[PDB]
């Protein structure tokens, strides 16, 4: 975690926010 | 450039170790805790970084995204879809091999914004 640009970062992301996007990319 | 490669500028260009990535390259930033931005190739040559953002706000919101749809010669602009719940979900397609850790966090900063409103760095 640092803050960039204002923003607070971190590399990650909660598991359902993950699913969504394996559903978004595996129906492209 | 690769893919990995360039995950790590990215990820130095933030200002984070490391921006891990799955099996299939997918990889993500949380942004203030509650925002997620993901990363994945989606072709040999190409990567995505996308968000789902807040639900749809009016049919005014719709003609303003339209409007705004159109063709452009600049790299990393960011294009509106909706999902099946009327979530916005902002997305930019971008070449891996011409685009910089830079160019990918003003992706992400602008990203955010749009969701709010709904080498060396060359920052």
């Amino acid at each position: 975690e640092t803050t960039f640009q204002g923003l607070t970062i971190a590399s990650g992301a909660r598991e359902s926010e993950k699913v969504f996007a394996q559903t978004v990319l595996s129906h492209v | 450039r690769t893919y990995s490669s360039l995950l790590e500028e990215f990820a130095t260009e933030l200002g984070l170790e490391e921006i891990e990535t799955n099996e299939l390259g997918h990889g993500a930033v949380t942004i203030d805790k509650i925002w997620v931005v993901h990363l994945a190739p989606i072709n040999e040559k190409e990567l995505v970084a996308f968000m789902r953002a807040g639900i749809l706000t009016g049919q005014s919101q719709l003609y303003d995204i339209l409007r705004k749809n159109l063709f452009s010669p600049l790299s990393g602009v960011i294009r509106c879809a909706l999902d099946k719940d009327d979530h916005w979900l902002l997305w930019s397609q971008l070449n891996i091999n011409d685009t910089s850790g830079t160019q990918l966090a003003s992706v992400l900063t602008s990203l955010v914004d749009k969701a709010v409103t709904l080498r060396p760095s060359s920052s």
